[PDB]
């Protein structure tokens, strides 16, 4: 058994972490006080769930997680939340002033005053690990902390933990739920500085999650609670193979192997179905063929784009619920003849399938309905570059006029880092185009 | 009050459309880089489809189908027909063609070229036109880019008086629902010179382009015979109509081509929508068999039909999506 | 997230007094300082403007400054006069006589240190000071002259703290003296350098609103202040009440101010209502949106169509369909996208608060960063030149030590501000 | 078509299906980067306090 440490940075990262750990506890049968009756190995063990939870002699199961925000109000809701007993005080780190949606302020100014502390609190966990695989880092692109302090942290972890892997769960900025206007700056900046330090990153466009909540959950205007609960389901699907018995994606290393052939292009597209409303009185349960077919509908993707006009490098199908290999191959064979799925010439056209018989667990009183079977597809398609194009265009528009730039320069940053980062993004867009056409 | 943008000034067609839209007094034209548009009349090259449908509170539409270039490029069309079972390598309305790169499928072309000559049957091909392979097999290399070789129709239908060659241009509109609308008014882009079997090096007699011709304007005005005349000619000269002898094959080829690529370009469930005007170019042999020559993704209309066609584009492809406060199209059902 | 309020001069203290009168009623605080509300929402973010004292009593983090005791004695004998911490009353005796020089260089200098002692006293108690706010006029002497002197000295002792102002602009329609253009120009020079946000409150606009729109033949300063107190309450709603917006003054400034000098905002408010005259018909959302964007509802006498919005902020209050809000907000932009810069994506942001102000079931506050604000400065610059070209009334200033060169400089810096605004209007 | 690497257990099973075969900075450099930006702030703050001093 090898442990994984989850790092939640910024408002988005923290609040999503809460949604996830809440969900994990329900799936593993762990209670708000940290007691897990089914665990008969008291005070320790090396089961699959121990990857995410440590144990105390008192029988408490504690998340191998560290929450960090440059401003206390969000993490304070964790200190006094329903799962307050679950965490340990030194796992929750808060500052006084946030980064005001300013990358430079989160990275250079305020980041410097707290980086050594977080690393120490992270080291406190790693010392409780017999074999650390790496880290799962949750954060936003738009926030000054989630972007600024994250890239700083990622840089250091590659120094203090060179061998260890590092995955990302990144919230991509959407105007519909965003109040900021400078998020394109912060996004390009943190992507540039983090790229060489992240082995695999799962982007989530709030735009996509927002519309899924409107279209399929009949929620007129989703709050963060709506978005986060839906995001936790996707994350849970992706991490399930680390927390449960299986042979597919058993360690963080395998995520890179199976989804990331080229290091720089490490942004797999996630697609999830079915998303069904709990208020849907009468629902006809969907089959393996139907939900698998939905994995190629853009309206179900974490990022809106068109995989048809791109090339795949890898594709994983992660099922939860009543599913067997027979029905999957039947579905794949059928879908193949009807949809456009082009792979790169130097990759085999195939799917790695993972099935967990346990159906998806739902938060009581949540918006999601229980389903007999669900699936999350992880496809590394060049079509996700559209999201970089969108972001880079918004960057160019503002930067040409040097709008807001004075806020960053006033925190010690140089104007040249904007163009350095933008250049790196221009390279990334080109790499995607070499492979994609 | 809807809004649109224009990013292709050379567009003869949509320049007229942009004017019609303003004349209604219910549309506004923004600037090239204003993202808050309802409609986009985009550029021909590098159109940023990746930035459409990401404006909250704005239904977005564009006059181009992403991926439709696979049908509108000569090298792509051949690959599309040969590779796709829908059309198959045995496709009967497409000339036997082969993709040839400069120094691919060259050895296969020569294999078919031989027994063509070693079988007492006519053998002329086109990229220019020649009866010898090695003649222009070195031509294609001395140009630079990839070309396609295909069987030249040595037995074309010939218009009398004149004993003349011609090609048919049909304008097809595909809306956001992928309804395929054939414009009833097509045009025969004819040659004013008599067709000559003996020498292919001269091309004014073999090529029917609109600009090459400019005996011009002798028989018909501007070397453009419309359906009403061409129909009447067929009835008098061959005792048949245009619908029967030719148009059924045209409606078939059009529908077959677009149905083949529908799953690859359709915007049915997408976050942005597409429509597009196509220009199909057909060729008729002496046995009244229609052959597909090419598909144009950015076609230009004929002067008489600009007003009627462009009004049609607004009716079914734009106002269908953005409604305002006997049809000139034949719908090809499927 | 504590804010320190300062109010300087006759104008500054009278709008400032009414500001505390309004928000103290919203937060359920009574003239003594005791809470008496129906909700815990009123006390959740109340540390921002109030200090919790013994007996569970709430004391405004307010500092009342003037060079004469006339207005501040009126504040103290006013409605909520006793809520204020008596030590925070810092006043002189000589007055400033509508003289910027007196407020900035002589009479005010003699008093400014006394004020800063009170500022420091409050700032030290603050768990985490997020910034200062000043209420003052620019056409007088104290608020104009001394207020900017205070701002300069505050930025010296707090260079990394947000400084915002609610600045009343002078107009001939509503004029105390002829030297108001002089005091204003000198002050704008100071505001361009040492503030992150300045809410330009034009007395011309406030007058016209009261007259042309609000059915008032002869509006008083009291009538003008109803509009200012309403607006001030509106812009601080997100800071005062829990909601979707997790923002301190800095984060707010970051997303509104693309360029450091261009931070002069056009405030607006809907529905427009006169004192006493009750509102029976609640506005639909399409009406709130349509009104808050109409020039007639602007508090800076500028035509938005003569410029372009760099950034916009809108604060809807009350119980409403925020889906309808989004649609109506997204509507306006798409109807008039020409009056928004295309090189700042998504520059219009909105926030909603469930608690409406007193007397209205729902309301909207508009904060516009338009380039059309140049019309305001061009107006002052004209009135300035009209006198300065003849060196008129200048003796009042040279008598206090100022040189003509300092006027030429102030003039030049504001004409630069205008041309800088014009630069981004043509982009 | 070709199913391979089929692994089964109580919790579920996994496999792979193929339709068609094929055809860092050091702690030194960081701590200097962070300090070179702190010097730029101190310089900007200085030119402010000098400006205010004038
Ligand atoms: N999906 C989701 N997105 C969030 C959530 N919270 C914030 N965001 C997004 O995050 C972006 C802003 O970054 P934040 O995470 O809120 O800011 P931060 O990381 O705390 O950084 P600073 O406050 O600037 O110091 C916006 O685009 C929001 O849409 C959340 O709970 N769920
Ligand atoms: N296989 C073939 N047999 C006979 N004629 C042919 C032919 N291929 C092309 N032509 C002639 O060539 C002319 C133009 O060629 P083609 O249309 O392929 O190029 P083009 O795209 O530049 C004109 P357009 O795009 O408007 O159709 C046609 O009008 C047709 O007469
Ligand atoms: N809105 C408003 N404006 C005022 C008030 N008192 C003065 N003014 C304006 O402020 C200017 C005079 O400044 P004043 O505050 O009296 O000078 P000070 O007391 O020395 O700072 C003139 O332009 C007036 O129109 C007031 O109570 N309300
Ligand atoms: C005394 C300080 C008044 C408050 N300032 C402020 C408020 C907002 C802002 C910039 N500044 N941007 C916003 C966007 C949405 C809602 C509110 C605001
Ligand atoms: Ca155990
Ligand atoms: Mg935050
Ligand atoms: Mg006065």
């Amino acid at each position: 058994m090898r442990e994984c440490i989850s790092i939640h940075v910024g408002q988005a990262g923290v609040q999503i972490g809460n949604a996830c750990w809440e969900l994990y506890c329900l799936e593993h049968g762990i209670q708000p006080d940290g007691q897990m009756p089914s665990d008969k190995t008291i005070g320790g063990g090396d089961d699959s769930f121990n990857t995410f939870f440590s144990e105390t002699g008192a029988g408490k199961h504690v998340p191998r997680a560290v929450f960090v925000d440059l401003e206390p109000t969000v993490i304070d809701e964790v200190r006094t939340g329903t799962y307050r007993q679950l965490f340990h005080p030194e796992q929750l780190i808060t500052g006084k002033e946030d980064a005001a949606n300013n990358y430079a302020r989160g990275h250079y100014t305020i980041g410097k005053e707290i980086i050594d502390l977080v690393l120490d609190r992270i080291r406190k966990l790693a010392d409780q690990c017999t074999g650390l695989q790496g880290f799962l880092v949750f954060h936003s692109f738009g926030g000054g902390t989630g972007s600024g302090f994250t890239s700083l942290l990622m840089e250091r972890l590659s120094v203090d933990y060179g061998k260890k892997s590092k995955l990302e769960f990144s919230i991509y900025p959407a105007p519909q739920v965003s109040t900021a206007v400078v998020e394109p700056y912060n996004s390009i900046l943190t992507t540039h500085t983090t790229l060489e330090h992240s082995d695999c990153a799962f982007m989530v466009d709030n735009e996509a999650i927002y519309d899924i909540c409107r279209r399929n959950l009949d929620i007129e205007r989703p709050t963060y609670t709506n978005l986060n609960r839906l995001i936790s389901q996707i994350v849970s699907s992706i991490t399930a193979s680390l927390r449960f018995d299986g042979a597919l994606n058993v360690d963080l290393t395998e995520f890179q192997t199976n989804l990331v052939p080229y290091p720089r292009i490490h942004f797999p597209l996630a697609t999830y179905a079915p998303v069904i409303s709990a208020e849907k009185a009468y629902h006809e349960q969907l089959s393996v063929a139907e939900i698998t077919n939905a994995c190629f509908e853009p309206a179900n993707q974490m990022v809106k784009c068109d995989p048809r006009h791109g090339k795949y490098m890898a594709c994983c199908l992660l099922y939860r619920g009543d599913v067997v290999p027979k029905d999957v191959n039947a579905a794949i064979a059928t879908i193949k003849t009807k949809r456009s799925i082009q792979f790169v010439d130097w990759c085999p056209t195939g799917f790695k399938v993972g099935i967990n018989y346990q159906p998806p667990t739902v938060v009581p009183g949540g918006d999601l309905a229980k389903v007999q079977r669900a699936v999350c597809m992880l496809s590394n398609t060049t079509a996700i570059a559209e999201a970089w194009a969108r972001l880079d265009h918004k960057f160019d528009l503002m930067y040409a006029k040097r709008a807001f730039v004075h806020w960053y320069v006033g925190e010690g940053m140089e104007e040249g880092e904007f163009s350095e980062a933008r250049e790196d993004m221009a390279a990334l867009e080109k790499d995607y185009e070499e492979v994609g056409v | 009050m809807y809004t649109f943008v224009v990013r292709d000034e050379n567009s003869s067609v949509y320049a007229e459309v942009s004017r019609l839209l303003l004349a209604t007094g219910q549309w506004k034209r923004l600037r090239k880089d204003n993202p808050r548009f309802n409609l986009m009349l985009g550029e021909r090259n590098r159109l940023p489809f990746g930035r459409l449908g990401h404006e909250p509170g704005l239904v977005q539409l564009v006059n181009y189908y992403r991926g439709a270039d696979k049908l509108c490029r000569k090298a792509s069309l051949v690959k599309l027909i040969k590779t796709s079972p829908e059309l198959s390598e045995s496709c009967t309305w497409f000339p036997e063609s082969y993709v040839i790169y400069p120094t691919d499928e060259r050895e296969v072309f020569l294999a078919a070229y031989n027994r063509r000559r070693e079988g007492r049957e006519g053998n002329v091909w086109i990229a220019l036109i020649s009866s010898e392979a090695s003649e222009l097999l070195d031509f294609i290399d001395e140009q630079g880019q990839v070309h396609v070789i295909q069987k030249y129709l040595e037995k074309p239908l010939l218009l009398e008086p004149g004993h003349r060659k011609f090609d048919i241009r049909s304008w097809v509109l595909v809306d956001h629902l992928y309804n395929i609308y054939l414009y009833r008014e097509g045009v025969l882009r004819t040659s004013s010179e008599p067709y000559n079997s003996a020498n292919f090096q001269d091309k004014t007699c073999h090529l029917t382009n609109h600009c090459i011709q400019k005996n011009y304007g002798r028989y018909e005005e501007g070397n453009e015979m419309f359906f009403e005349e061409f129909n009447q000619y067929l009835m008098d000269a061959l005792n048949t109509t245009l619908e029967n002898s030719i148009l059924l094959q045209i409606k078939h080829i059009i529908r077959s081509c677009l149905m083949c690529i529908e799953p690859a370009i359709s915007t049915k469930h997408l976050h942005y929508q597409s429509f597009q005007l196509f220009g199909f170019d057909f060729m008729v042999d002496e046995e009244l068999k229609v052959w597909l020559i090419e598909v144009n993704g950015a076609p230009a209309c004929a002067q008489k039909l600009y007003a009627e066609l462009c009004q049609g584009i607004v009716d079914v492809a734009i106002s269908s999506v953005f409604p305002l406060a006997t049809s000139i199209f034949i719908k090809l059902h499927h | 997230r504590e804010i320190v309020h300062i109010q300087a001069g006759q104008c500054g203290n009278q709008i400032g007094a009414k500001f505390w009168e309004v928000i103290s009623d919203e937060h359920g605080i009574d003239p003594t300082g005791s809470y008496h509300g129906d909700s815990d929402l009123q006390l959740e973010r109340i540390n921002v403007y109030y200090n919790e004292a013994t007996g569970n009593k709430y004391v405004p983090r307010a500092i009342l400054v003037d060079l004469e005791p006339g207005t501040m004695d009126s504040v103290r004998s006013g409605p909520f006069g006793q809520i204020f911490r008596p030590d925070n009353f810092v006043f002189g005796q000589s007055g400033a006589g509508n003289n910027w020089a007196k407020g900035h260089y002589t009479e005010g200098a003699e008093l400014v240190d006394s004020v800063l002692d009170v500022v420091r006293k409050e700032s030290e108690s603050c768990d985490c000071l997020q910034g200062f706010q000043l209420t003052h006029s620019l056409g007088g002497g104290t608020g104009s002259g001394m207020g900017t002197l205070l701002i300069s000295k505050i930025r010296e002792e707090y260079p990394d703290r947000i400084m915002n102002t609610f600045s009343v602009m002078p107009s001939p329609k509503v004029s105390d003296t002829v030297v108001e253009p002089y005091n204003a120009t000198l002050s704008v020079h100071q505001l361009v350098e040492n503030t992150d946000e300045t809410y330009c409150i034009d007395n011309e606009a406030l007058y016209d609103i009261c007259f042309r729109t609000l059915k008032l033949t002869t509006p008083t300063y009291g009538d003008l202040n109803h509009l200012v107190s309403a607006t001030m309450s509106g812009v601080t709603t997100c800071l005062r009440f829990p909601g979707q917006l997790n923002a301190d003054l800095r984060k707010l400034a970051v997303n509104m101010v693309p360029f450091p000098r261009l931070h002069f905002f056009m405030p607006g408010f809907a529905p427009l209502t006169s004192r006493g005259s009750q509102q029976y018909r609640a506005l639909t959302v399409p009406e709130l949106t349509q009104q808050m964007f109409d020039s007639k509802n602007m508090m800076a006498a500028c035509d938005p169509r003569h410029g372009r919005y760099l950034t916009v902020a809108a604060i809807f209050r009350g119980r409403m369909s925020m889906k309808e809000v989004d649609e109506q907000m997204l509507n306006v932009q798409n109807k008039n996208s020409s009056y928004f810069v295309e090189w700042i994506p998504n520059n219009v942001k909105t926030a909603v608060c469930d608690i409406p102000p007193r007397g209205l079931k729902m309301s909207a506050t508009f904060i516009g960063n338009s380039t059309a604000i140049q019309e305001l400065f061009k107006r002052i610059s004209e009135q300035f030149t009209a006198m300065f070209r003849r060196k008129a009334f200048l003796h009042w200033y040279t008598g206090e030590g100022m040189d003509e060169m300092e006027f030429t400089e102030a003039e030049s810096n504001m004409n630069d501000l205008v041309s800088e605004y014009q630069q981004y209007q043509d982009a | 078509m070709e199913v391979i690497e089929l692994n089964k257990c109580t919790s579920g099973q996994s496999f792979e299906v193929i339709l068609k075969p094929p055809s860092d900075p050091s702690l030194e450099e960081i701590q200097k980067k962070l300090e070179a930006a702190e010097e730029r702030r101190k310089y900007q703050e200085a030119e402010l306090l000098k400006h205010l001093a004038e």
